[PDB]
Formats: C-alpha cells, structure tokens, sequence
C-alpha cells in the first residue's frame, strides 16, 4: 500500500467529501450520483455506504474507502481514466472518442472545442492524444 | 485554454468510477 497509492485514493474521496469534514455521507454520495445523471432512492444510497461503512457508524471515512478501493487489485487512475478515453484500444484518443466522452459525462460540446482541446494536448502533432500527452495534460 | 475542459472531464470520470465501487 504505497504512499502514492494513498495520495491518489486521498483525491478521489475528496471528490465526494463535499464539506471537507472527512466523512462521506449518504447525502454526499447522493449529491455525487445526481451530478452524474442518476437517482438512487435513499435506501440504496444507504445500503451503499453500509457495504463500506466498517464500523457502522453510519458515514465513511477515509481508512473503510481506502479498505474498499485496496479490495480490488486494476491499475492506476490515470491510466484508468485513458482507457475511458481511448475506447477502441489502440492507444489514441481522437476526436471522435472525446466527443463520446463528453456526451457520456454529460458536457456539451463543438467541433472547434473539441479540435482546440486535441490540439493542445497533442505534442507530436498527429491528430491524437497518445498516453504521454494525456498524463501530462492531466 | 481548454485545459479547465479535460481536468473537469477527468474529475467526472473519477467521479463516475467510484460511483461504480460503490455499487459494487
Ligand atoms: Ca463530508
Ligand atoms: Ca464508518
Ligand atoms: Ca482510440
Ligand atoms: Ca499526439
């Protein structure tokens, strides 16, 4: 369990810990849900904390999100995040794939939007986001 | 600058996957 490991788990939580206070709540995780286009009803939001929450205190902090997150092992983040991107595999983000990301995630697009954001990623110039280009644009 | 843009779109992806812990 490596202090880097730690540190991006640290940022994830703190997407969902709206107040800061280092616990997330059935509220929080709700609020999160929403933003993301889904409505979970009040019981499943609680019976997804339950399956995380260790001590049964009703809230999760960061020790029982950090027990849920270690379970499963996928790799790191970022490169995580790039296979969302690069859906084909191939190890290049086009503009195609961008686009169904941002409709995916819910953002509206343009063509010229979506051909600046490449164009400032992309270092070697050839159209793509390779790997490289995207870790150092994230 | 549309860096804003990716970074928002990465904060969402995270978002989105813990989402998916959560349900699993
Ligand atoms: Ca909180
Ligand atoms: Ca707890
Ligand atoms: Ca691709
Ligand atoms: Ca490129």
């Amino acid at each position: 369990l490596t202090e880097e490991q730690i540190a991006e788990f640290k940022e994830a939580f703190s997407l969902f810990d709206k107040d800061g206070d280092g616990t997330i709540t059935t509220k929080e995780l709700g609020t999160v849900m929403r933003s993301l286009g889904q409505n979970p009803t009040e019981a499943e939001l609680q019976d997804m904390i339950n399956e995380v929450d260790a001590d049964g205190n009703g809230t999760i902090d960061f020790p029982e999100f950090l027990t849920m997150m270690a379970r499963k092992m996928s790799e790191e983040e970022i490169r995580e995040a790039f296979r969302v991107f690069d859906k084909d595999g191939n190890g290049y983000i086009s503009a195609a794939e961008l686009r169904h990301v941002m409709t995916n995630l819910g953002e509206k697009l343009t063509d010229e939007e979506v051909d600046e954001m490449i164009r400032e990623a992309d270092i070697d110039g050839d159209g793509q986001v390779n790997y490289e280009e995207f870790v150092q644009m994230m | 600058s549309k860096k804003a843009v990716w970074h928002k779109l990465l904060s969402k992806q995270r978002k989105r996957a813990v989402v998916a812990c959560f349900r699993m």
